RNA sequence: UACCUGGUUGAUCCUGCCAGUAGCAUAUGCUUGUCUCAAAGAUUAAGCCAUGCAUGUCUAAGUACGCACGGCCGGUACAGUGAAACUGCGAAUGGCUCAUUAAAUCAGUUAUGGUUCCUUUGGUCGCUCGUACUUGGAUAACUGUGGUAAUUCUAGAGCUAAUACAUGCCGACGGGCGCUGACCCCCUUCGCGGGGGGGAUGCGUGCAUUUAUCAGUGGUGACUCUAGAUAACCUCGGGCCGAUCGCACGCCGGCGGCGACGACCCAUUCGAACGUCUGCCCUAUCAACUUUCGAUGGUAGUCGCCGUGCCUACCAUGGUGACCACGGGUGACGGGGAAUCAGGGUUCGAUUCCGGAGAGGGAGCCUGAGAAACGGCUACCACAUCCAAGGAAGGCAGCAGGCGCGCAAAUUAC
RNA sequence: UUGCUGCAGUUAAAAAGCUCGUAGUUGGAUCUCUAGCGUUUACUUUGAAAAAAUUAGAGUGUUCAAAGCAGGCCGCCUGGAUACCGCAGCUAGGAAUAAUGGAAUAGGACCGCGGUUCUAUUUUGUUGGUUUUCGGAACUGAGGCCAUGAUUAAGAGGGACGGCCG
């Protein structure tokens, strides 16, 4: 289906999709009910995921995944994975001696959720930390700012 | 001396990792139980805190939930048709959670039969064995009758599940890990998955 | 290493015991309890340091297993027993009552209290939960937990309980213009008022706390005790009324006196 | 105390190093009256060890028919001290050493809303509707007969205990609450019929466990939180719902106070384990690396105390890199610190506090809350002890002490 | 005599034979708040957090001192302070200095105006069926206003053209 990738069957765990309907219900229309919750950090919800029909259990807005921890930024520099995207983190460490700066980046993997669609390579995205996801992944995208 | 460590593995960036410290107990795993069709043999075994694990050998039996209308009976498994993971297991006959199971029909139509009274997969001739008389066209009084006749505009069944009552057996996917909480417990499917898992196990041959 | 530790080596002890180096090796050990290894204190010290009673360690358990000491009103035979902040040790046999408070520079003070007085404790309660048909809980600074408390007693807030019973007599909210005192961090043994608190979502809660001698000072939540309601405290304060005063008039104030 | 002085020339002014000068550590020479404080087999060999010792333990309160003692009172089950043994707990701390280890260890900072937790300290413990005034079988200790050259080796025979190992009931208990529901009453209806009460007989019921559904007491920055409702489930390798001990004795045949052992589960304390961000020495005569045998990510499971390529299956072709990846070296355990010193710096940190690691080298595991334990076991590899040649038993990088190694380090003490 | 503070490179040892060029470093004037903000940092000042021991340092005649954390008065009055703790991560002020951008085929700001879909769960004492507004969104058909919107043109640099020059 459009939302049916896999050999297993997708669906949000806390949404049940079975009720007893009765026919002048069921010829009217047919939509299932989508679950969301709010980020508690000031971040408002979305409106593609509260209405989208993407299936994600790692969607911090849409998924079990609860933010807590740091909240960090940083530019997008490779698109190329499935729901996850390259971010790096440009800083100046100072050397004492010199009493000068050298600049180092970091090169991050973070889940992107599939409500940020049309997002483009070199805008700045804005992060959470949350439990880790797979082996290097363990921030999720929470908001995304254009260049 | 199976091994859950992080250590074994290559960095990121992909240079080797040399370890520090050697094997240790608390990252210690065990053999797969590969948990077969047949009378209950479960083993436990002790782990981390001195608390047990129920490791399920061989399950015969297990309860399933009629969600539609909420009504969980105790059903004998009879076969495992199709696992989303890998298909050997479907061939090997081996129970994991989110594998889709046919389970015996009995308790859930003899169920509907005691709360509504309309015949569940009975063809359009059989004879009724006299017992099932007595919930199918038994008397009672008018209230019972009036109670009843309100329940019967709500009790329709969808298509899907017809056929499968006709033959006497659901297809139902299984949502507790049978080698770790030492039962198959479940749902049987309905609606779009029941479609879905339908024309996937039809592809599958 | 391999399952808890059980030993404590004597400079790794915490500063506010005032161990010397030169006694021993170890050190006291705390043992599990109601309040943290960190911000405790062992009967040992107690009895042997403070109210110096005892000389060696064995005097110390001579005294204990006597059953003469009780700590909240309870007999305890444990001489490295965890006795922290507002609890009451009695002394039955002379008729000396202590109250466990911080001085002004930041440790427990051997601080008396009249017998009728010992008859109380004040404690902030931690959590509020509710469990198997609803009959709430409440779980307290040092470890209390009471059954049915009273709906206005949330989160932060200091409740009195009755030693000889486990029940609430009175609470006091932790509201703007509160008498507190400071457990934890460079400000710890001051008392003060609340002026107010800064809440910072997904990390430490700061508030801002004014002394009785002009003098502001911020402290993390966590490291904020209500005592007082208003202004007048529902305890006796020890020699000093909880006022951190400086070096300059700490050596004014001393060569005074001389 | 922000310091300079000799040395190239026949002499001069330079660049420049060699030499001098002071401190600090290791060695070593010669010398050595008093007194306090005090490091000390780290460097080389984490090389090898004779011998002795370093982890054991009992209260009034789990089990006392050892005359090993004497004592009542003599028809009083058990006066008491108490060896031995069964049972409980500890032995995972401490101590030693620095081989390993280069985003690893470790340090500062945050997270478990993703997990376990002996113990202590609180809470809970007739909330469950179905022989009890105490149930069953054995085995130590002890006695008696033995084997082997041999060890903290043990077989056979005869008794006997439980807080060991099993089994298992009254009581609270009268009922209430969800369902199923023959019969009875009331109003309207000419009547049909429609609406409102009462019911005996069957079913299940509490907390914990596993799954599915419904509704939205208290809390969070945010729960798929906590609690509540509904249908059920509940492992014979069984989960709670007390067959236990001690001291004081009372009130009109029952009812009781003060403890001690226990106990499913929640909280707490001591932690532990996985993570988050930032930080490390030299090397390009190491420039591309990783992905056949998991490399980076996706879906589903397995395994685990849980989050996760931890592992399997099927897919995608990714992930890191001159901001130095990957590879190699280190007379590298990492910090708190030490020496020196105008300001800046340089060098050291095996070593008493914190964290990590390993017990000759690897590997595998029993018991337990906690070990991949070595003063636990099992195997191989290297060394080596006894021997009747059949077999038996090994682990000092614990304290002494010895051999070796070397320039380099103490007493078989109380 | 390893030079960041702070060294050399015409002849003492030393500037690549020469030019281009990616990464690296550096870079010209100019702009005086309505429970959410303001364009985001670096920088700087303050706050909390940060184990003792060590180091600095307060008190104290160890007989003096290195030390120690004691002690002092005729049952008493005392002390066991205080400071520093790179970097990074949290917190609140400042806005010079240094990066970044806010409107250019105007889908630009600010104001009232036309409609499409859906929904809030107050309302016709409570209760069942239709239609509503209010509360709140994306899409648009127009309109008024902005003193409507582009700083300068480096004795910086590219390019254009003009007459020569070697």
């Amino acid at each position: 289906a459009d939302i049916q990738t896999e050999r297993a069957y997708q669906k949000q765990p806390t949404i049940f999709q079975n009720k007893k309907r009765v026919l002048l219900g069921e010829t009217g229309k047919e939509k299932l009910p989508r679950y969301y919750k709010n980020i508690g950090l000031g971040f408002k919800t979305p409106k593609e995921a509260i209405e989208g029909t993407y299936i994600d259990k790692k969607c911090p807005f849409t998924g079990n995944v609860s933010i807590r921890g740091r909240i960090l930024s940083g530019v997008v520099t490779k698109m190329k994975m499935q729901r996850t995207i390259v971010i790096r983190r440009d800083y100046l460490h100072y050397i004492r001696k010199y009493n000068r700066f050298e600049k180092r980046h970091k090169n991050m993997s973070v889940h992107l959720s599939p409500c940020f669609r049309d997002v483009q390579i070199g805008d700045i995205v804005t992060v959470g930390e949350c439990r880790p996801l797979s082996k290097t992944v363990r921030f999720n995208v929470l908001k995304v700012t254009k260049a | 001396g199976i091994s859950r460590d992080n250590w074994h593995k290559r960095r990121k960036t992909g240079g080797k990792r040399k370890p520090y410290h050697k094997k240790r107990k608390y990252e210690l795993g065990r053999p797969a139980a590969n948990t077969k069709i047949g009378p209950r043999r479960i083993h436990t075994v002790r782990v981390r805190g001195g608390n047990k694990k129920y490791r399920a050998l061989r399950l015969d039996v297990g309860n399933f939930s009629w969600g539609s209308e909420c009504c969980t009976r105790k059903t004998r498994i009879i076969d495992v048709v199709y696992n989303a993971s890998n298909n050997e297991l479907v061939r090997t006959k081996t129970l994991v959670k989110n594998c889709i199971v046919l389970i015996d029909s009995t308790p859930y139509r003899q169920w509907y039969e005691s709360h509504y009274a309309l015949p569940l997969g009975r063809k359009k001739g059989a004879k009724l064995t006299p017992e099932e008389e007595e919930i199918l066209n038994k008397k009672r009084s008018k209230k019972i009758q009036k109670k009843y006749d309100e329940r019967k505009k709500n009790a329709k069944i969808s298509s899907l599940l017809e056929e499968q009552f006709q033959q006497g057996k659901l297809l139902a996917c299984i949502a507790s890990r049978p080698g770790q909480c030492g039962r198959a417990d479940g749902y049987v499917l309905e609606g779009k998955e029941l479609e879905f898992y339908l024309r996937k196990i039809k592809a599958r041959k | 290493a391999r399952g808890p530790k059980k030993h404590l080596k004597r400079v790794a002890a915490p500063k506010h015991w005032m161990l010397d180096k030169l006694t021993g090796v170890f050190a006291p050990r705390p043992s599990t309890g109601p309040h943290k290894l960190r911000e405790c204190l062992p009967l040992i010290i107690f009895l042997r340091n403070r109210l110096k009673y005892a000389l060696t360690g064995d005097e110390v358990k001579k005294i204990c297993m006597q059953r003469f000491i009780k700590i909240d009103g309870k007999v305890r035979t444990d001489i490295t027993y965890p006795a922290g902040f507002m609890d009451v040790i009695s002394i039955d046999k002379t008729g000396e009552n202590f109250r466990l408070i911080y001085d002004t520079k930041g440790r427990f003070a051997v601080h008396r209290i009249t017998p009728e007085e010992a008859k109380y404790k004040l404690c902030k309660v931690r959590k509020i939960f509710v469990g198997t048909k609803g009959i709430p809980h409440l779980v307290t600074h040092d470890a209390r937990t009471i059954r049915y408390p009273d709906p206005l007693i949330k989160v932060n807030d200091t409740i009195q309980i009755d030693l000889e019973t486990g029940k609430i007599t009175d609470f006091i909210k932790f509201d703007t213009g509160n008498l507190c005192m400071v457990t934890g961090g460079a400000n710890l043994g001051r008392i003060g008022v609340i002026t107010n608190r800064e809440r910072h979502p997904g990390s430490f809660d700061v508030v801002h706390v004014k002394d009785a001698n002009g003098n502001s000072f911020a402290t993390r939540l966590s490291n904020i005790f209500v005592i007082g309601k208003g202004n007048k405290p529902w305890i006796s304060l020890p020699r000093g009324k909880g006022i951190r005063l400086t070096i300059a008039e700490e050596r004014d104030k001393r060569l005074a006196a001389k």
